[PDB]
């Protein structure tokens, strides 16, 4: 009756769910829906500190496009 | 009521004792291997939600099997007052109950009671298989029956 | 002869693992002189640029670097683009 | 951002509780027995009625033990096993670092010492050889353990936890590097202290090897620790070898995938578990170094001769 | 300082369970439960007694290995440079030496325990 | 600059910790292994600051020949402890003369 | 032991180029191309000079240039744009290579629009 | 070296690293490329003690770049006294250098 | 700042924790942890690499020593930092010995002990530099291969000849 | 497989590549502007800082030489607030 089995893995599935959607849906809620900006040279992490400046409310996540141009 | 909340809390302590106590890998004479007899897949020891630990640091009741003797008894003594509280005594078997077949003989102390304080008596000569198992759930009822944190509260 | 390959069966025979690893670890050696593709492995990290390539300037006679990155002349990597 | 941390270890806590339950669970049925089924429906109540038992059960401090050093290691060992969980490339890791492995690595190592120290500071001999044979253990493992390491990733191109997804992609990882999950996943059975390579434990032959003064609290730091490992680094052989595919529009179709795959893994280290007879610690440290060693530099000289053999050098970014 | 965030709760996480099941569980203590363990009887007396190795020499062997092994962790890196050739003998001639100091005490009795 | 400051006293007392022998040499000897953390961490503080990519090298090789020499130094303290039995300093006197 | 020079506050000031990393690198591919002239006139100044105060009047070269790069796109085919950028935000790194079918729309205006 | 065996065959066999201005893996630059470069340069085939009194200008401002301690004090000066008078009063904050 | 020269601290007193003889893992306790933070310190400048190589071998080498403590070179009654009173002097004289300097660093910043720096913290000495796709540390550990050469002969033979001599000497005949 | 997807990874990361170098000129040009802004910044607070100072050049050259040198970071941000400091100095190392 090994279906008996499944109840302990449902669980513990759904156990382990919980840390994997959440570490994106926090970095999708934390950036604005686009995901979370990795810098593992320095170009990238000079970019997120232009990013943050030019927005001008010092948020990385919120970009202006060719309407702040004029 | 605060007698509510302390029975509340009395259920939950009980509940975690009775459900997950842990058996110590003891073992004596005829009784020992009947013991683990019942532990086989016929019985299931573990599927009543009890596990063997081995060291007294490790379980919650003793289970003493087999016969008791005048060189076995400081061990016995050191390794039940090993045991953390709580910590519970089963007595396996008409030999370590009292006395038993050898209840006369010279290199026999009648009565594990003698020497560790009991909680029941399981009494056959072996035990049957199905007749200890059930002394396991006489213990889970009397791990119900308990005041604890109750008695402490009217203390 | 008779040697050798009674000893390949003997090693084969007490510690196939030894005679394996061996064996992983020989030609792992001697392919390189064998390699074909070693070239274009040298090729492959010296087509991928970190510092950007500073612009020189002309005083004259050098057709071979371009004015311009559209012009045909200078270094190329359509081999990669095959590849 | 501290929310992110709670989900990332509270969820941990309960899945190392609902383990012990398939613990002794899936080995019954494994077993001819039926498994805990008798604490609310199938028995899925019990890791609850474990918890709460061995907190309530009462703390011993032997006479003879050292009481700093009796407390610091089970502190660093469930520590460790938890922070273990914040750096793997689940969809979105926790922690991007780029040097993922040499971050698992060194605090892998790291864990043995809370292991380590929890022996002596017990001050008896069943715990003082539990504790050396700990040391012989992470003798063998170790020395070679970062030379699969580095074979496996040679051809991702960075020690980053992320990119393995990228390098994976198409095909598992598994069928380039076959022989080297061979050597990976049993040796992290060797680091895990399971069945057969448990000897800092060992059941039969010393008790319990660095748990013998231990009771209540600090044994459930203890078991959620080791139990936090296996399926931590077992996640860690998840994505090293069977990483599937990840869509940045539905990143949650990652997670389903990987679940599993991390599951049915640990399915097989409950599987080991019931079939296998014990590794004496002798030849423990012997095979690791006698045919273990000599064919991981084999494999090691082929994976790395081989990204220049066919022009595939992996790029780092 | 995000790695400092989950590093502090994660010890203190820690900290809060040995903490309430050290005080919470009752407290009962009356020397031989205090006393250690002898599988049941009492020890000759010790646990702090010389326990001489008996595989001595594959531990020093261990550091010698497990020193050279961070010689070869760049390895990854060591792949992306413009001169492959020199770096495919170099790499290569550290794992022989490594396969010949294995094969050295191999040979020499070593591995196998010392009695 | 300050950092550099806490991490050469480092050296000072690793020194007068290494050349002051109480009991025993396994402490004097882990002395010396622990000198050489020390020893990395000021070559590597030069070396990161300068942005000198090259002699990036040295803290590792220094990490080579440091714990090899403790290697041939517990493994010298074997030698010791078996016609010896214990490890203390104060008994290694057997060439008074 | 001597004199600093610094240029003042007023010929410093540009018409900055304000708008995102993300469109400047989905871009940079044509950007790269024909807006080069003020970018290779700049850093063969900062390269021989070696002096950053003697390279101003290419850095504002450059910035205009770009401003009148950016003008041009802006008033062609704006929209495809809009989601050719916006694709490449979503990327944590950046990548290209999830952008092929945006990157396609962007590539046809300025192929035959301008 | 006692004997430039180096020299001698003509191959290098540590020389590549010791000055900071040698070749670097693509062209890393160090902290004082152009100030180790002008000591270096201007200290050569002239002679060790032939080096001190003359190439020192070249050398002071090396070491300076190296450690940039007189100019550490410079910044020491200007914050010490900045926190002397702020705190007494006088100087209030322009705006951009607090946010 | 803090954490720059807070954890410099940290080592100090853990590089105390083995200097003033304890037992010896308890002085493997003082070094492990200075280990520890002495990653941070190389961290904070960058370093990743050099930092987690320590709390790799470090660990791996200090993973012996214990063993050859408990096993060759433990007493009846282990050491501790309070037990005897000369390694508690020791231990004391070495929380005063850089107490001082540091209020002196702390209140001054022109502390003239042997050599002459100042004390505007350590975030002044980084740089402004831009390492653009490649990180200094970890390509200038990759140029072992590619420009090494003769530095990577020499620590390779003599890694060959440290299995030698660690042979020989306790074979004992 | 292994083989035919590495290249394609390296055929993106030049192609990656090609565009941060594309845009070095443009983030070259503004790096410097930003830098240079900043060290005039510093000088005309520097003009009424020192008053009470008994000798002090304001703006001396810091080197015996008048060619240029990259700004030593303690002087760009030395003045500026804490929470700046640690943006950009410590920026990177702790960021995730
Ligand atoms: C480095 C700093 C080391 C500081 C120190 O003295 O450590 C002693 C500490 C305890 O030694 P022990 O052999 O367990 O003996 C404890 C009692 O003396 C013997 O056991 P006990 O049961 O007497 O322990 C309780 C005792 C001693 O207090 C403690 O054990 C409490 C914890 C240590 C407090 C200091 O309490 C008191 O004396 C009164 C405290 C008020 O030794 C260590 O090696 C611990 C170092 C921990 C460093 C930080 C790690 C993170
Ligand atoms: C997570 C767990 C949540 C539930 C915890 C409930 C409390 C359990 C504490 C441990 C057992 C003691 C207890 O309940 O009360 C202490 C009380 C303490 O006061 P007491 O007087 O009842 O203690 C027992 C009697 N003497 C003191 C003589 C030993 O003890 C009991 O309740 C045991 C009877
Ligand atoms: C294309 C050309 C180049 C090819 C290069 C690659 C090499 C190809 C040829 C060899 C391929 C295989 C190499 C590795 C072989 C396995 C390792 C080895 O040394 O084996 C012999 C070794 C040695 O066997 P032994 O210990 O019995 O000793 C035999 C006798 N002597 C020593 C003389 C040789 O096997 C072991 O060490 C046993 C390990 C047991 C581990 C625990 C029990 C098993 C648990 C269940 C595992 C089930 C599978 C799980 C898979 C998970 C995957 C994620
Ligand atoms: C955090 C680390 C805590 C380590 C000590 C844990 C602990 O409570 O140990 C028991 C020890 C001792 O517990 P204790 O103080 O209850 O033991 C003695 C009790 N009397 C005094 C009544 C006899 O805790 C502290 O010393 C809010
Ligand atoms: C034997 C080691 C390998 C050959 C020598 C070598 O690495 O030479 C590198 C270089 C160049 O010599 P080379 O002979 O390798 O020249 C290049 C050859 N290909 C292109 C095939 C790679 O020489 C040195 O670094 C010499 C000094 C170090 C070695 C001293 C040995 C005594
Ligand atoms: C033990 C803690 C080890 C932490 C570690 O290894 O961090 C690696 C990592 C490696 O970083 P990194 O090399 O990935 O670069 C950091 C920037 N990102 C992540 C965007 C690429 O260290 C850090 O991230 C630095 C921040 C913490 C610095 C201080 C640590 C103090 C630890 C005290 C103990
Ligand atoms: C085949 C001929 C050599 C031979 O006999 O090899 C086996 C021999 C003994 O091996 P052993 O496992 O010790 O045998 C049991 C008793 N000890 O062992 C030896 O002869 C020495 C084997 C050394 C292996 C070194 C491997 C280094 C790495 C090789 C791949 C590169
Ligand atoms: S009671 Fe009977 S079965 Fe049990 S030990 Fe005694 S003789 Fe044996």
């Amino acid at each position: 009756m090994w279906f008996e089995i499944l109840p302990g893995i449902a669980v513990m599935a759904a156990c382990l769910f919980i840390p994997g959607m959440a570490t994106a849906h926090i970095h999708k809620f934390t950036n604005g829906g686009k995901e979370k900006r990795v810098a593992h040279f320095s170009y990238q992490w000079n970019l997120m500190e232009r990013d943050r400046c030019i927005s001008g409310v010092n948020r990385y996540h919120v970009t202006k496009g060719l309407e702040n141009i004029d | 009521r605060g007698e509510y909340v302390v029975a509340k809390l009395d259920d939950l302590v009980n509940w975690a004792r009775r459900s997950s106590l842990w058996p110590m890998t003891f073992g004596l004479a005829c009784c020992a291997v009947e013991m683990m007899h019942m532990a086989a897949p016929r019985y299931d020891m573990d599927r009543f939600g009890v596990v063997f630990r081995a060291s007294p640091r490790q379980s919650d009741v003793m289970i003493v099997a087999g016969t008791l003797t005048n060189k076995m008894a400081p061990a016995l003594r050191k390794v039940y007052d090993q045991m953390p509280e709580p910590r519970y005594v089963v007595s396996m078997g008409s030999c370590a109950n009292g006395g038993g077949y050898y209840h006369y003989s010279y290199s026999v102390v009648r009565g594990c009671d003698r020497i560790v304080p009991v909680d029941i008596y399981v009494p056959g000569c072996p035990p049957t298989a199905e007749a200890l198992l059930y002394g396991i759930l006489q213990l889970q009822r009397k791990i119900k029956r308990e005041k604890r944190l109750r008695i402490w509260y009217r203390r | 002869a008779g040697r050798i390959a009674s000893f390949l069966k003997n090693a084969w025979a007490k510690e196939p693992v030894l005679v394996a690893s061996f064996a992983i670890g020989g030609l792992a050696i001697i392919l390189p002189s064998l390699s074909p593709y070693t070239n274009y492995a040298i090729r492959i990290n010296r087509a991928t640029p970190y510092n950007y390539p500073v612009p020189l300037r002309d005083d004259g006679n050098m057709p071979d670097v371009p004015s311009h990155p559209q012009d045909p002349q200078g270094p190329s990597l359509e081999w990669l683009k095959n590849l | 951002f501290m929310i992110n941390i709670l989900s990332l270890i509270i969820p941990i806590l309960l899945a190392v509780a609902f383990l012990t339950l398939v613990e002794r669970k899936v080995l019954g049925y494994m077993q001819l027995r039926k498994g805990p089924n008798v604490v609310g429906p199938y028995g899925l109540l019990q890791p609850i009625a474990d918890a709460l038992k061995l907190v309530t059960k009462e703390p011993l401090r032997p006479g003879t033990s050292s009481i700093s050093m009796f407390i610091i290691a089970p502190i660093l060992g469930l520590s460790l096993a938890l922070t273990m969980w914040v750096p793997l490339p689940m969809p979105y890791p926790l922690i991007n670092m780029n040097l993922g492995v040499l971050f698992m690595l060194a605090m892998s190592s790291l864990a043995v010492y809370s292991i380590l120290w929890s022996g002596w500071a017990s001050n008896s001999k069943y715990a003082l050889i539990g504790a050396l044979r700990a040391v012989a253990q992470t003798i063998s493992y170790e020395v070679t353990l970062a030379i699969i390491l580095l074979s496996v990733l040679l051809m991702n191109g960075s020690y980053t936890l992320s990119t393995l997804i990228t390098t994976q992609e198409h095909i598992w990882m598994i069928f380039t590097s076959w022989p080297l999950a061979m050597m990976w996943f049993i040796s992290t059975l060797a680091e895990t202290n399971r069945a057969p390579f448990d000897l800092t434990e060992g059941e039969s032959e010393l008790v319990s090897g660095f748990n013998v003064e231990y009771a209540a609290g600090p044994f459930a730091m203890f078991f959620m620790a080791e139990y936090a490992n296996i399926i931590m680094m077992n996640a860690f052989t998840a994505i090293l070898f069977l990483g599937a595919s990840h869509d940045p529009h539905t990143p949650e179709l990652y997670t389903i995938n990987f679940v599993l795959k991390t599951l049915a893994l640990t399915i097989t280290f409950l599987w080991i578990r019931a079939s296998y007879p014990r590794f004496r610690y002798d030849q423990l440290m012997h095979l690791l170094w006698k045919s273990f060693l000599p064919l991981t530099l084999a494999l090691c000289m082929w994976h790395i001769s081989l990204p220049i053999m066919t022009a595939s050098i992996p790029p780092q970014s | 300082m995000n790695i400092m965030l989950t590093l502090l709760t994660n010890v203190t996480l820690a900290s809060l369970l040995v903490l309430i099941a050290f005080w919470l569980p009752q407290l009962n203590a009356y020397s031989e439960k205090t006393s250690p363990y002898e599988c049941g009887f009492d020890p000759m007396g010790s646990a702090r007694l010389p326990f001489s190795m008996k595989f001595f020499l594959v531990a020093i062997t261990f550091l010698l290995f497990d020193l050279e092994i961070a010689l070869l962790l760049p390895l990854p890196w060591a792949s992306q440079t413009n001169n492959l050739k020199t770096m495919l003998t170099m790499a290569l001639f550290l794992l022989i030496l490594l396969a010949a100091s294995l094969a050295y005490e191999w040979t020499q009795k070593g591995l196998e325990w010392a009695e | 600059p300050l950092v550099y400051m806490n991490i050469i006293m480092a050296f000072a007392i690793a020194l007068a910790g290494l050349l002051m022998y109480r009991s025993h040499l396994m402490s004097s000897l882990l002395c010396l292994e622990g000198m050489m953390l020390s020893l990395f961490i000021m070559s590597t503080l030069i070396i990161l600051n300068t942005h000198f990519t090259l002699a990036n090298m040295m803290p590792i090789i220094l990490l080579v020949f440091a714990a090899c020499e403790a290697a041939l130094g517990l493994s010298l303290l074997v030698m010791v402890s078996n016609t010896y039995g214990t490890d203390y300093v104060q008994n290694l006197n057997l060439l008074q003369c | 032991p001597g004199i600093v020079e610094l240029p003042t506050l007023e010929d410093l000031k540009v018409q900055e180029v304000k708008v995102s990393s993300s469109v400047l690198k989905a871009a940079a591919h044509h950007y790269g191309a024909q807006c080069d002239k003020p970018n290779k006139e700049f850093m063969l100044c900062r390269w021989e000079e070696k002096d950053p105060r003697r390279c101003l009047e290419e850095g504002k070269l450059v910035n205009q240039c770009a401003l009148d790069f950016f003008r041009q796109i802006k008033r062609h085919c704006a929209e495809p744009f809009t989601e050719y950028w916006t694709c490449i935000d979503y990327s944590g790194l950046q990548l290209f290579r999830h952008c092929r079918k945006q990157q396609a729309k962007f590539d046809e205006c300025v192929l035959d629009k301008l | 070296p006692f004997f430039d065996v180096q020299k001698r065959l003509g191959l290098d066999l540590d020389r590549w690293m010791t000055i900071q201005s040698a070749e670097q893996p693509h062209k890393i630059p160090g902290r004082c490329h152009a100030f180790e470069k002008e000591w270096i340069e201007c200290a050569h085939g002239i002679g060790g003690i032939r080096a001190e009194k003359e190439c020192k200008i070249e050398f002071d401002d090396f070491v300076e770049c190296l450690l940039r301690q007189k100019t550490m004090k410079r910044l020491s000066a200007i914050k010490r006294q900045r926190d002397k008078l702020i705190k007494e009063g006088k100087y209030t904050p322009p705006p951009h250098h607090l946010g | 700042m803090y954490i720059a020269f807070i954890l410099s601290t940290i080592f100090v007193i853990g590089f105390v924790g083995f200097s003033s003889k304890p037992s010896p893992i308890y002085g493997g306790l003082g070094l492990i942890v200075s280990g520890g933070v002495g990653c941070g310190i190389v961290l904070n400048f960058g370093g990743s690499f050099l930092g987690l190589m320590v709390f790799l071998i470090y660990l791996g080498g200090m993973l012996v020593v214990f063993g050859y403590t408990t096993a060759m070179a433990t007493e009846m009654y282990p050491e501790v930092w309070v037990s005897n009173k000369t390694v508690f002097g020791a231990f004391v004289s070495g929380l005063m010995m850089e107490f001082c300097m540091v209020y002196y660093a702390l209140k001054e910043e022109e502390v003239e002990i042997i050599f002459k720096f100042n004390g505007l913290g350590d975030w002044v000495i980084y740089d402004t530099g831009d390492s653009g796709f490649f990180s200094e540390e970890a390509m200038g550990i990759a140029a072992l291969y590619s420009y090494g050469t003769w530095l990577v002969i020499v620590t390779g033979w003599s890694l060959l000849i440290g299995v030698v001599v660690i042979m020989e000497i306790t074979r004992g005949n | 497989s292994m083989m035919k997807w590495n290249r394609e990874r390296r055929r993106l990361q030049i192609e990656d590549f090609e565009a941060r170098i594309a845009l070095m000129p443009l983030f070259q040009a503004e790096k410097d502007r930003r830098v240079l802004q900043m060290l005039r910044e510093n000088l005309e607070e520097e003009a009424i800082i020192m008053k009470d100072v008994p000798d002090w050049k304001v703006g001396e050259s810091v080197f015996h030489t008048t060619r240029w040198v990259t700004p030593m970071m303690g002087e760009l941000y030395g003045l500026r607030t804490n929470e700046e400091i640690l943006s950009a100095t410590y920026g990177f190392i702790w960021y995730t």
